[PDB]
């Protein structure tokens, strides 16, 4: 719906639930899928 | 009065708006375009 990505903001949740030895550096540095507005990483409250 | 408002209302708008924003486009757009933003992280290549 927003091809140029001018009114789109990407947020990455659950950064505490990633597999051992893996990290979201490549996506949070906006390199894996370059989006204009960048990716903001948040960590909400778990179900517990 | 209708004739002399119809013959005059285009002129006033097109002297205060058209022929002034056009002059602004000629003679001031670059001056403030340099100033707004970073002047460095501007005109960055779109991913396309």
């Amino acid at each position: 719906v927003d091809p140029q990505g001018q009114r789109t903001i990407g947020v990455i949740t659950k950064l505490d639930l990633m597999d051992e030895g893996t990290d979201a550096r490549d996506v949070l540095e906006n390199k894996l899928l370059p989006l204009r507005r960048g990716y903001i990483g948040v960590v909400n409250r778990s179900q517990k | 009065v209708n004739k002399t408002v119809r013959d005059l209302m285009p002129k006033t708008i097109m002297h205060l708006m058209i022929n002034n924003t056009k002059e602004f486009i000629f003679s001031e757009l670059l001056a403030n375009l340099y100033s707004c933003g970073d002047q460095n992280t501007l005109m960055e290549e779109s991913a396309e």
